[PDB]
RNA sequence: AAGGGAGGCGCGGCCCUUCCAAGGCUAAAUACGCCCCGGGACCGAUAGCGGACCAAGUAGCGCGAGCGAACGGUGAAAAGGACGCCCGGCCGCUCAAAAGACCUGAACCCGGCCGGCGCCGGCCCGCCGGCCCCGUCUCGAAACACGGACCGAGGAGCCACGCGCCGCGGCGAGCCCGAGGGCCCCGCGGCGGAGCGAGCGCGAGACGCCCCGGGCCCGCCGCGCCCCUGCGGGCGUGC
């Protein structure tokens, strides 16, 4: 039996298809 | 670290631990959370009583800050005096100078009564109080204060 | 217990107290974790494009064609598969990775201090890899004043014995065994001193010597004190620098250095004093075991269990 | 063949030895191994068990929990193996002799400033190896919020909670509730 | 070490600099020592090739001294003469083994109006940098 | 319509707090391909872009919309093969070396010379003994169940986020490289610290090495009794 808080976190969209929805950070040092 | 993980103990072994009769495919129970009232109801009423329903009154949107409401025990009031003059108000123990303790500067509103006090007069000043934190501040000898 | 301080010549100048963070335990755990948390936040991203493999048309046949059932370029060529020449990767790589990681203040500390604590060690020292046969003192202070020509600086280098550690360092200088000389990685030179100033102009007479690398002491690295993750660096240390060490400490704010603790040759000199040992006490003694063997074979064998003799021997 | 299953049980796993890679610990622990070994002294045997345990088997200890458990016997040594932390609600410290693995900041200067002693585990088996007088003491194993959870929330014998937000009424209003 | 960011370290972008240059610069490229005694008489280190000069060649199978009759700009080569691929026959034509301009000290200059004014040009900057330092 | 709008539950009335719609302009901090510049624990010719090759969106295919390959490497130097003899071959020539249309040059398969006529075990060696075709689904496979002529190279649990538990490190009634500002220095929330109750709200000490149980305290639901500022306070009883 698996006792485990439900996760709540919303399902991706857009991931190959529409606008760019991942932002990054390798520009914060520039 | 991709070299020390179970999965590549499984090189050679066909199935990778999941079974031949059985084996590994998509989603043989459906996804996500859905069967909960039907072929998963053995789990949810085993560990997750009240899940399913309403409760309650309603609140459109609820004011944070308003409902904000930090509290305070009796046995938590003298560490707020720090540590190099609580030696000498406990020695000079005075109805004429008494330490005055104000808790919403520490920010603090309720005071309640759990533990107790140190035989030392005392006035605390805050917000609100609760009755057997009045009774206990009032048997040591300290007095209750409403402050703005 | 002060440190010795040599001049640009050789001979004995100063003394100087010691600074504590040289009484911190040594931690080669912790010294190892941040050292690996830290160089691996350092990296540059990489993947692979995220058209590949899918720019042309395939779609597959289906079963009775006798074929099997992957997606086919018109003609028929294979496409789309792992498996197939010229498909995307089952997994492709991706730049979301996390590439850094995330390490306390304080281990990063305790990790600087650790590492310090250990290049103080003439046995460290010499077991992580450096020459020093012929050194005056692990703590070494020399007051320098200013070099700005190599000359000079090579000239302080030899008068107070760190000459062998350079040379190793000059005289190691190949080009590596891998794929890794055509990714501007051609060449490797081994490590040797680390000089750390605090108010005198060196680096541009220390710089240009191979193995040398140059730290002002305000702002120490880890990655220079324990390359390879190994701690003991051999350290040359300007006066000033050397003096300002417990001030920087004071610099940092609700900071206290960490408790020091015992060695094993504690432990060893404990328990064989006296006030240990005399409260052993000593264990019974072992069961006596031999192989079984025919008693009735012979007479001495029988009469060690029955010596009257009442049992016929054989 | 040979018969080896009836009447005889699986065999058990139990900690040997600490897996921490702390020197201070490992050296601690064979020290304290060869003084059992050499003396007998099931108080060394227990404090050598003690020092192998997995930080969730080694809650802290109050300054006040250790004042009420050392009264009208304070002139023992008390032993503790995990931290001694500080309690701010107790106003005023006794004096007492302490030997733990660690101790915060603020507890070993109340201790101090009180006038009773902090000992390490060093100490203790430098001036007595084997616990004449000393005192044995550990905290609340089950003080964690994580063993409030285990179980089966939703039978009708539980009385533990369950694990995340629920926010409806079936079965969470008592008995006759589903 | 480098300091300068306008300049690449890397080598792919070094080798393919290298081939595909410009003329001017495969010229430049294309340097050779002078000996001791045009070096204290023109106090220069260092000169482009070029026909009409005598060159005394070292650390090869070809040595010796010759006028260079050919400049191979492509392959960053010269055609010396007298310095040849042994021939099979009596009579049939030289062939030049061609030798790569550092691989040389020139001997003897060829002077015109721009190489001694360029010598001149190289001096005064050399001069320049000798009284700054 | 005339004074009007809003105050996260409708309608009508009285207030309070706070703004002025139905017209307009405006820098900065923010985001980004083509092309240029620098870097990389990335790929190394079936990989990496479809495209590393003097002529790739090329050759080729489709009425058309459109589809779309394969092919990198002599040698330091072309020195890229003298002379002689037969009528393409042989000798030998350049070169360190033919590396001779080219680096190395495996397997599968084949031609000439030489030797002999499946695995395991004993013996020196052709005798004796044992041995069904693997992989798979299956109660059950040598199966007249399916896949597999041979050989090479490629070929399938990785990554991101969320949840639970366990281990280890640092500090501990506290803890914490947010963002940002000057591998170093400074840096808010937040989480923990008190719970229970639909809510108005009220609000925990008494015991204990540890664990388990008992008892008692806090909230929710009910009920004796006394009282001050009162459908409020105190003190008790019960699941
Ligand atoms: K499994
Ligand atoms: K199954
Ligand atoms: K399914
Ligand atoms: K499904
Ligand atoms: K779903
Ligand atoms: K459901
Ligand atoms: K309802
Ligand atoms: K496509
Ligand atoms: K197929
Ligand atoms: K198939
Ligand atoms: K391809
Ligand atoms: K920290
Ligand atoms: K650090
Ligand atoms: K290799
Ligand atoms: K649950
Ligand atoms: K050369
Ligand atoms: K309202
Ligand atoms: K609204
Ligand atoms: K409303
Ligand atoms: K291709
Ligand atoms: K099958
Ligand atoms: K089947
Ligand atoms: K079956
Ligand atoms: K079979
Ligand atoms: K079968
Ligand atoms: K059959
Ligand atoms: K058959
Ligand atoms: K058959
Ligand atoms: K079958
Ligand atoms: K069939
Ligand atoms: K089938
Ligand atoms: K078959
Ligand atoms: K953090
Ligand atoms: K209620
Ligand atoms: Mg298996
Ligand atoms: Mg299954
Ligand atoms: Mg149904
Ligand atoms: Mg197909
Ligand atoms: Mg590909
Ligand atoms: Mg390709
Ligand atoms: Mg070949
Ligand atoms: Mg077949
Ligand atoms: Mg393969």
């Amino acid at each position: 039996g698996r006792n485990v808080a439900f996760s709540n976190m919303r399902r991706y969209k857009c991931t190959n298809k529409g606008p760019n929805l991942i932002k990054n950070w390798f520009n914060q040092p520039a | 670290p991709t070299r020390i993980r179970k999965s590549r103990k499984r090189r050679g072994h066909r199935q990778m631990g999941y079974g031949r009769v059985g084996g590994h495919r998509k989603h043989p129970s459906g996804r996500g959370k859905a069967g909960g009232l039907q072929h998963k109801r053995t789990s949810f009423d085993k560990y997750h009583p009240g899940y399913f329903g309403k409760l309650g009154m309603r609140n459109y949107h609820v004011r944070r800050n308003i409902e904000y409401n930090p509290t305070i025990n009796i046995d938590k009031i003298w560490s707020l005096i720090p540590e190099e003059q609580r030696d000498g108000f406990l020695q000079r123990k005075s109805t004429t100078e008494a330490p005055v303790v104000d808790v919403t500067r520490f920010g603090f509103f309720k005071v309640l009564g759990r533990g107790s006090l140190p035989q030392c007069p005392i006035i605390i000043k805050a917000r609100y109080f609760s009755s057997d934190a009045e009774k206990k501040l009032r048997e040591v000898g300290g007095v209750p204060l409403l402050v703005p | 217990p002060t440190v010795k301080v040599f001049g640009p010549t050789g001979t004995q100048v100063a003394e100087l107290p010691r600074p504590k963070v040289f009484n911190v335990p040594l931690r080669p755990d912790i010294i190892n974790f941040v050292h690996t948390q830290l160089r691996k936040c350092l990296r540059t991203p990489y993947a692979v494009s995220r058209y590949a493999g899918v720019q042309c048309t395939a779609h597959s046949w289906g079963p009775g064609r006798a074929v099997a059932r992957l997606p086919r370029k018109h003609g028929g060529i294979g496409a789309y598969a792992n498996f197939a020449r010229g498909g995307h990767m089952a997994h492709p790589t991706t730049v979301i990775r996390r590439w850094c990681r995330k390490v306390n203040l304080n281990q990063r500390r305790y990790a600087v201090a650790s590492a310090l604590a250990a290049s103080a060690n003439a046995a460290l020292v010499e077991a992580r890899g450096h020459r020093i046969a012929d050194v005056p003192s692990i703590p070494l202070v020399v007051d320098t004043d200013n070099v700005t020509k190599t000359k000079d600086a090579l000239a302080i280098i030899k008068a107070v014995g760190v000459l062998r550690d350079v040379e190793r360092c000059k005289d190691s200088r190949h080009i590596r065994a891998g794929r890794g000389k055509m990714r501007n990685r051609r060449y490797i030179t081994r490590k040797g001193p680390l000089v750390i100033y605090n108010t005198e102009d060196v680096a541009r007479g220390f710089r240009n010597l191979p193995g040398v690398d140059l730290c002002h002491v305000s702002s120490i690295r880890l990655l220079e004190l324990a390359p390879g993750s190994h701690p003991g660096r051999l350290i040359l240390w300007t006066k000033s620098a050397f003096a300002s060490l417990d001030d920087v400490y004071a610099a940092k704010q609700n900071y206290t250095l960490p408790r020091s603790c015992i060695t094993q040759t504690d432990i060893e000199r404990i328990l064989q004093s006296d006030a240990v040992q005399k409260t052993f006490v000593p264990k019974r003694d072992p069961l006596v075991i031999e192989r079984k063997v025919d008693p009735f074979s012979s007479k001495e064998a029988l009469a060690r269990l029955d010596p009257s003799g009442t049992v016929m021997p054989k | 063949g040979i018969d080896l299953k009836t009447g005889i049980k699986k065999r058990k796993v139990e900690r040997k030895e600490p897996k921490s890679p702390n020197p201070y610990i490992r050296l601690l622990h064979n020290a304290f191994k060869v003084v059992y070994e050499n003396t007998g002294e099931d108080f060394t045997k227990v404090l050598t068990k003690r020092l192998c345990l997995s930080k969730t088997n080694r809650p802290v200890l109050s300054v006040s929990r250790l004042a009420h458990l050392m009264h009208k016997r304070e002139d023992k040594i008390a032993v503790v193996a995990s931290t001694v932390t500080n309690d701010e609600r107790l106003v005023t410290i006794p004096r007492m002799t302490i030997c733990a693995l660690k101790f915060s900041a603020t507890a070993r200067s109340r201790i101090e400033k009180a006038g009773g002693r902090c000992m390490s585990f060093d100490e203790l088996l430098a001036e007595k190896p084997t616990g004449d007088n000393c005192v044995l003491l550990q905290g609340r194993r089950s003080c964690r919020a994580v063993c409030k959870k285990f179980g089966s929330p939703g039978r009708p014998n539980s009385h533990v909670k369950p694990k995340g937000e629920h926010k409806g009424r079936r079965g969470a209003r008592g008995r006759h509730s589903w | 070490m480098k300091l300068n960011s306008a300049v690449t370290a890397s080598r792919r972008k070094c080798r393919k600099a290298y081939f595909t240059a410009n003329a001017e610069t495969r010229a430049k490229m294309m340097s050779s020592r002078l000996s001791k005694e045009l070096r204290a008489e023109h106090k220069i280190k260092t000169m482009p090739i070029r026909r009409g000069d005598i060159v005394e060649i070292f650390t090869g199978g070809h040595k010796g001294t010759g006028k260079v009759v050919e400049v191979r700009r492509r392959d960053y080569k010269i055609c010396v003469e007298g310095i040849n691929q042994k021939a099979r026959n009596p009579e049939a034509k030289p062939v030049p083994y061609p030798i790569h301009p550092s691989n040389c000290i020139i001997k003897e200059l060829y002077m015109n109006g721009s190489r001694y004014r360029a010598i001149k040009r190289r001096q005064e900057r050399n001069a320049e940098r000798l009284a700054r330092i």
